[PDB]
């Protein structure tokens, strides 16, 4: 379910909502592991082929300058947010 | 007639006829496991009791209703947050599946800081400040409202509480748990008074309920967070490995709460088997009907207990002609893990009913959680009848007296605010008994989902015999505490009690000269009351028992000890724990003794007015005691 | 064996063969006069007073000792000072030589505006505001307590009582007096507490206590004042042709007051006869022996009164075979002119010594001060007991029976401030009297120099035959509340007590039902009480009196009925008169109300909140006096 | 005594109180009857003078434009009272 996440973030972004609280808007709705706010999206695109590289098990999705990435246990959600914070 | 050795082993007998473990896993069935306070099984339970009271022909079962507001989880999940780098690194910690009842619904962001068990030594043992962050505390050593209001005092702006492993040794990491931060008991919405339809619910809030979030996490969850955080926790904690102290600077914490309050009708269900002799007066024996879980541990066995007590009791009166001179009241309370709701609303609704007449109230919550140490909290009225219980009950497993801790009484812990027995001792002031056969741990699976009955018969197998013995004790004090025209209690022990205070008073001495006072007066109080206890063992001795005028005048006199130990000069509604031994306030003798402490600090913290007050104020509580039971005013000799 | 035909006669006989006027001008010698609040003579009467008690052979006498704080006056004279001309034309007014005690210790200058007698309804209807101005007030009606009050309420800066000649018929017009002006009762400085050195007199200041000046002043004074001020006084206040209003435009008015604390040491004598039966059940008797003048009227009627009712008890249980089942009490407090300094403190030191113990108080205080009304002011309880008593006593001079209006109890007033019963019936929940043979108007000599014997014994010729009476009257209500197995205490008398209050309550029902709220279940508690003593009245009919098993079952719940209606969910120090029918604060049902009353108005004068929890509280107070008064805790219904 | 007035006055005048509330202070501690602020001598002897034609029975005395009047009676002393009133 990608693309829902994708209406909500450009919906959210169009009311006026700052990219960080949207973030915490949809980890907040969507239950997802972990959100990355980048400047530009060739950032965006080489962090989000970083954690598939390095956690091939999380679905990744990027839009707008947001980069989701969702996983359903915490050994792996932990090696994600490393990942995020290793590739911020 | 009976007497006490006869009843003994009928009680006995009738004890080792029953089975225990076959009702705790009925009341653990499906038709009841899941009864949260105002749940249609928390009802069907009520129903059970009231009928199997009614099948055991006791002399009246009736009920009560009450309408209060506990608090429950909303639609929207609490979320436990990671934010990085100026928001733009989110990292979802936990949606937990337990809470914290009457917790503030709100969302704070900020540092996270590890205060222990969250006691006012671990605040004050801490170099990180507080101040404008969450704090992160383990369950444990004090209840979730003495954590918050510790947290709170010192501007923390949340909490967050969990179990570590090695304080509560759980295999599932990921367990959820339920609390209740309400600094006090009955529904925080009526405070003082009743929670009825003659009220008609007024706007009121109870001074107790905090006002920030907190919410219970998982210990995988604390992990988490912790492989955020930085510096080593104090070996003298004896905690994980995995313990860290602070964040790191860049990194706060976010945590949403939206628990919303719900009004729900709760049910007291009673049963009465009415006395020969003295009928007016009476014990209450309750224990917790409803959990938030299975909660087989807290409220299964002692429903289980309750149900086999009336059973045997009726039983007794029935068949084997046991006559009681005074009555006997079974209550089965509800909404007992939101503080004491059921109890402490009965009791603000029928005080007035009960003032000289309840004179003993038993509570059977949590009796068994082990099997190595049998521990007791009650009233020092009540001491001597534990001590000439546990010197003729054996041990469940071991086989010898309970009784071989021959100084056991100094080292009696007092009862706490999550104990039912307290608002009955402190407020109503009424004798009450707390007691349990435990292990040297907590029990790791209350307010949990696991707090089953199968877990209970794996770490308990002897679970049937343990209950016997619990039973036992119970029944013992209730037929030492009706059968005789002595009533068994211990007035004298309040001596004691007595004699630590002024020596704990007498290590200020120079502070008491430094303020132009004196302890004479004090001195002279506690003697007073040390002679008006003699004069009233003389007078009982001088009597003849089977004078029943002059022997319950005696016991008039006995009943109303724990009554005169209730401050007269603070407010029941705003201040209603009012016990100056056992109660909570500026108006008792701890409060006291901790103010006095700030006298050699010099700083501000020590307000030289209020001890004043308090100085005077306790010490004609305890004359007016003293004078109360040396028997007519007019016979009070004392140089004044 | 005797019986109440029996111990009748005998009291009267003893009442004829007793003289009365002997021991009051005995008491009014020059030994003990004037007996201010722990003067030595004082002493010297509690003393008299003691051995008195020895001698009549009573079971026991004892003493009880308080150190309190009263206030005096200072060396430097307390003035009141005409200024005009913007201070350069200064007219020394007078110079009292009476003051009000617990007066505040300063001096302000303003307009003097006249409030006639200091009620709220007469600072409500007046069109000259009092804010920041000096108060000029006529006496009676209510205390100087309730005047400062009132007075500060609406931001007084001073307050001047004088006695005027239409309401207090003097000649001399140059006379002072005496009165106080703490909103309360006991030690001011030791509220809640008693007065004991155990206490060590912590840092403790009454509530009631006023924070303006106020000072007593002469009719002469009064008139010189009137002089300077304009506009004619309302024929409706039925005062004096000289009085005036309004202060002139530029003329002012300077009061200062000086006076000081100072801690003594009062005595209260107690003698105590003890019963046959039960004797940890008792009457308390009570008579205040200070006055700041000579005080006939107020303290050496009562103090005569008490030696001789305790010298005739003793008689008639010594010689005569009277053995009363439960206890009696004679007590000869002080400190009676400061409050009720001897009785408050004492109730809060004994306090948990006479809890259910004490059934049962009679205030002989100003028992004689005329012959034409027979005035009593008590609790429901004692009704009966007075009406019974009112049927067969006669009146000292018309020779009828007291009992001639048969309405009477619907016309009795309660307890005042100033009353030593107050604190008996408020405070400590014990069913109180007071009884006088007085006049439409007050006692012209109270609280003033000429409170003496010639001029009591003038305005009251036949002084004996009434004191006889009043004695007669007292005796009666002892020996009827101890010398049989049924206490004389009537609780169905509180039925038509709650009848009224729902009903009131009523009259605002739209009120009610606009908040959302209902009165069902008030109704409900009224109704659950009235079953409950009808209950009870049954029970006693049906149970044997020789069985004493039930008996005193039945009269403990008979004694716990006054108890059960002290409010429980205030605090006693800080709020003591906790009685929410007689007692004083938003805890009562007056106070309920007072608040009520208030919203149809829709000016922001009426509190919600405070109402809804004033119903809440009251509700849950009656029907807990109910329930506690219907039997077992497991026989009460619920819906 | 009209000496020991006299002295008072010069104690508290010298003393930097104002001659309004020098007069209070007077009435306040030697129970005078009236006491007069004037603007000169010439308003003191004149209203001194006043006083004494109209009560005779007055004790008058004058002392750096305070003119106090003391006497023993009350209808005397607002005799000597309106007598300010209307010379002043
Ligand atoms: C003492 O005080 C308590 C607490 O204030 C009162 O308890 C509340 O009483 C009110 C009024 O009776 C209750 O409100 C009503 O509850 C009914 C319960 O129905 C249940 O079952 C139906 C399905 O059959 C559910 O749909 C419903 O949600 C309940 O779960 C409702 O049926 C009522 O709805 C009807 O009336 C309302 C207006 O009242 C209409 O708007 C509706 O459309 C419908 O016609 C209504 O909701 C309330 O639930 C009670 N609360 C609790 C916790 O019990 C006592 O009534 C009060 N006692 C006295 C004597 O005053
Ligand atoms: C209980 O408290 C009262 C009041 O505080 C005590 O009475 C007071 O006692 C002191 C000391 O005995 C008295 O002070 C002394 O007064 C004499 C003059 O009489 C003076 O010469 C001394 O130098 C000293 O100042 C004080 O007057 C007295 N007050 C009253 C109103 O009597 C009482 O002693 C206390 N009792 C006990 C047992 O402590
Ligand atoms: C906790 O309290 C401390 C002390 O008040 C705060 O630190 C001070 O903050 C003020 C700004 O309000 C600065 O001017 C001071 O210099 C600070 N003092 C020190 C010693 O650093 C601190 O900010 C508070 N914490 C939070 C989260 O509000
Ligand atoms: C020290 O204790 C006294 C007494 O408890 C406090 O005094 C109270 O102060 C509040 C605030 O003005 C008042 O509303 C109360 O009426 C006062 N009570 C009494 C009995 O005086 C005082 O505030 C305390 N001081 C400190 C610094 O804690
Ligand atoms: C008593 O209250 C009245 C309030 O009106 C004061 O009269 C003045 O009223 C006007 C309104 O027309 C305000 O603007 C003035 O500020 C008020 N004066 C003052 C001093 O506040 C009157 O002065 C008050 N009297 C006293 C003694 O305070
Ligand atoms: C109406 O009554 C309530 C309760 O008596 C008042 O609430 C109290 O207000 C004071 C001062 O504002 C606070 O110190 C108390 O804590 C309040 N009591 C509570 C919150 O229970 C309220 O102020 C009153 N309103 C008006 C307009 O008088
Ligand atoms: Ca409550
Ligand atoms: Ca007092």
């Amino acid at each position: 379910d990608e693309e829902e996440i994708q209406k909500a973030i450009e919906e959210l972004l169009r009311k006026g909502v700052s990219e960080e609280e949207a973030a915490i808007i949809i980890v907040q709705r969507f239950n997802v592991a972990v959100v990355v706010v980048v400047q530009d999206e060739r950032q965006g695109k080489h962090i989000s082929e970083y954690i598939r590289r390095y956690i091939p098990e999380a679905d990744v999705i990027l839009f707008a300058n947001l980069v989701v990435i969702k996983v359903e246990t915490h050994e792996l959600s932990t090696r994600v947010w490393e990942a995020a914070q290793k590739a911020y | 007639r009976l007497y006490w050795d006869d009843l003994k082993r009928k009680l006995s007998e009738k004890l080792d006829s029953t089975d225990f473990t076959s009702t705790i896993k009925l009341l653990n069935e499906n038709s009841y496991v899941p009864r949260e306070a105002g749940s249609q099984k928390d009802e069907n339970l009520a129903l059970y009791v009231e009928n199997q009271f009614r099948e055991f022909k006791l002399s009246k079962v009736w009920r009560d209703q009450h309408f209060v507001k506990i608090q429950v989880k909303d639609s929207a999940q609490n979320s436990v947050i990671i934010v990085d780098k100026n928001g733009r690194l989110v990292y979802l910690v936990e949606n937990p599946g337990g809470y914290v009842a009457y917790s503030k619904a709100a969302t704070v962001t900020g540092k996270l800081v590890h205060a222990n068990f969250g006691t006012k030594k671990d605040f004050e043992d801490l170099y990180t400040p507080v101040n404008g962050s969450i704090v992160i505390v383990r369950a444990g050593k004090i209840t979730f409202a003495e954590k918050v209001a510790n947290a709170e005092s010192l501007n923390a702006i949340g909490v967050l509480i969990y179990m570590d492993q090695t304080k509560f040794p759980i295999v599932n990491a990921e367990l959820s748990f339920f609390g209740h931060a309400h600094l006090g008991t009955g529904d925080p919405y009526t405070p003082g008074f009743p929670s009825f339809n003659h009220t008609q619910f007024p706007p009121s809030r109870s001074s107790g309920l905090p006002n920030i979030p907190v919410q219970t996490i998982s210990r995988a969850a604390a992990e988490k967070l912790f492989g955020n955080m930085e510096g080593d926790c104090p070996s003298d904690w004896k905690t994980d490995s995995t313990c860290r102290m602070v964040t790191s600077e860049s990194k706060n914490v976010k945590l949403t709460v939206s628990n919303v309050l719900k009004e729900i009708k709760i049910l007291n269900i009673f049963g009465v088997i009415k006395g020969f002799v003295e009928p007016d007066h009476y014990v209450v024996v309750g224990a917790q009907r409803d959990a938030w879980g299975p909660g087989a541990a807290k409220s299964g066995v002692g429903t289980a207990l309750l149900l086999k007590l009336a059973q045997m009791f009726s039983d007794m009166v029935l068949k084997d002609g046991f006559q009681p001179s005074r009555s006997i009241i079974f209550a089965s309370w509800s909404a007992g893990d939101f503080g004491s709701v059921g109890a402490t609303e009965w009791l603000e609704g029928y005080l007035s009913s009960l003032h000289l007449k309840a004179f003993t109230y038993i509570n059977l919550d949590k009796a068994v959680l082990g099997t190595s140490n049998f521990k007791v909290s009650a009233s020092p009225l009540l001491y001597t009848l534990i001590e000439k219980t546990m010197q003729n009950v054996k041990h469940p497993v071991t086989g010898q007296f309970l009784y071989q801790d021959s100084n056991w009484a100094s080292k009696v812990e007092k009862l706490t605010l999550d104990n039912a027995a307290f608002p009955f001792l402190a407020y109503s002031g009424i004798p009450a008994v707390s007691f349990c056969f435990c292990e040297d741990t907590d029990y790791p699976y209350l307010g949990t989902t696991m707090d089953t009955y199968k877990e209970l018969i794996e770490r308990i197998p002897e679970l049937n015999k343990v209950a016997r013995a619990a039973a036992e004790v119970a029944g013992q004090f209730v037929i030492k505490l009706t059968h005789d025209v002595e009533l068994n209690l211990d007035y004298e022990r309040y001596n004691s009690q007595l004699l630590s205070f002024v020596r704990d008073l007498n290590q200020y001495r120079a502070d008491i000269k430094e303020m132009g006072l004196s302890l004479q007066w004090l001195y002279s109080a506690r003697g007073d009351f040390f002679r008006a206890t003699s004069r009233l063992t003389t007078d009982f001795g001088n009597a003849e028992k089977t004078d029943r005028f002059v022997m319950k005048k005696l016991n008039d006199r006995v009943m109303r000890v724990e009554y005169h130990f209730l401050s007269p000069y603070v407010s029941p509604k705003e201040s209603p724990f009012r016990h100056v031994f056992w109660g909570s306030g500026s108006h008792t003798l701890p409060a006291l003794l901790e103010n006095l402490k700030l006298r050699k600090q010099n700083n501000g913290a020590f307000n030289e007015t209020l001890f004043r007050n308090q100085l005077a104020l306790a010490t004609w509580t305890i004359q007016g005691a003293a004078n109360a039971l040396s028997g007519d005013v007019w016979d009070i000799d004392n140089e004044f």
